[PDB]
């Protein structure tokens, strides 16, 4: 998506998580900022010596390398021949016989 | 879904719900601007049917 | 090895769709287009 | 495979991302009928 | 709570108790499945 | 190589070879010695594993 996300200084407002107690279960979201803690030592407000901001962002600028840019993602989820059905493809239906 | 203005970031990555609707998947599957679709229990050409 | 009857096809496309030549696929190369057989025994060889 | 029911795996899958699982299928039954076959006849040597 | 789906199942039957939970036996039939996607990790109810 | 008396030009970087021993980082990575360390391809707390 580089012709229409990116941006010639870096479009800064795009974050990943760089750290976490543990791996997120499967469609999992965790809404956070508190302070990673990579030294043994407790370490309270805002940064502190080995202790990490949980997020960094990506810079995009389209003079980058391909791999490099933004890409868009969807990842439709659906179930399955187990309940009664909401969505439909494009088939008509015929008579019942 | 696939105009929409803005994405969110992934540690915030949005859902949406879809229901009570009729899916034209081979306008997803078509579309040369798509790099990769691969699904991982149908086959792309089945998701109309 | 030896081959008991060998044909060469040729022809140019967009290479978005090589991906289409492969032995069975539904784009409109693949479609109206040259279909491979889905059995096909041979090679594609393609270049920009 | 994605399920037991074959109808499930015709209808939702292409002609060869299906075989993949189809194959699974036809290995698993034929071994629980080898299973059931082989287990009738040592019943019918105690029978006969 | 199922990855995100909350679930209501429920019952009303008559009965003819003093005090305790009734013995016996029925099932709860799935009344409503809403999308709610939130983290419960604790309850309370509602009087009037 | 981090305590070294002298470290070189960067005009003509040192590049140095190690093997045939153990890679802890435990005096490193948790150590108030560095204003940065960044890892690129690992996580630097997998250093040990
Ligand atoms: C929801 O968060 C609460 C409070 O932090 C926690 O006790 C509970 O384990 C969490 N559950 C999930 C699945 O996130
Ligand atoms: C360097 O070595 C000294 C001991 O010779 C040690 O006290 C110090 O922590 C070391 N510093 C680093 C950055 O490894």
């Amino acid at each position: 998506s580089n012709n229409l996300d990116s941006k010639v200084g870096g479009n800064y407002n795009y974050l990943y998580r760089l750290f976490r107690k543990s791996n997120l279960k499967p469609f999992e979201r965790d809404i956070s900022t508190e302070i990673y803690q990579a030294g043994s030592t407790p370490c309270n407000g805002v940064k502190g010596f080995n202790c990490y901001f949980p997020l960094q962002s990506y810079g995009f600028q389209p003079t980058y390398g391909v791999g490099y840019q933004p890409y868009r993602v969807v990842v439709l989820s659906f179930e399955l021949l187990h309940a009664p059905a909401t969505v439909c493809g494009p088939k008509k239906s015929t008579n019942l016989v | 879904v696939f105009n929409a203005t803005r994405f969110a970031s992934v540690y915030a990555w949005n859902r949406k719900r879809i229901s009570n609707c009729v899916a034209d998947y081979s306008v997803l599957y078509n579309s040369a601007s798509f790099s990769t679709f691969k699904c991982y229990g149908v086959s792309p050409t089945k998701l109309n049917d | 090895l030896c081959f008991t009857n060998v044909y060469a096809d040729s022809f140019v496309i967009r290479g978005d769709e090589v991906r289409q030549i492969a032995p069975g696929q539904t784009g409109t190369i693949a479609d109206y287009n040259y279909k491979l057989p889905d059995d096909f025994t041979g090679c594609v060889i393609a270049w920009n | 495979a994605i399920s037991s029911v074959l109808n499930d795996i015709l209808s939702r899958l292409d002609k060869v991302e299906a075989e993949v699982q189809i194959d699974r299928l036809i290995t698993g039954r034929l071994q629980s009928l080898q299973t059931y076959v082989t287990q009738q006849l040592i019943r019918a040597a105690e029978i006969r | 709570n199922i990855d995100g789906y909350f679930k209501i199942y429920s019952k009303h039957t008559p009965i003819n108790l003093v005090r305790d939970l009734p013995q016996g036996f029925s099932a709860l039939e799935p009344l409503v499945d809403l999308p709610i996607g939130i983290n419960i990790t604790r309850f309370q109810t509602l009087l009037a």
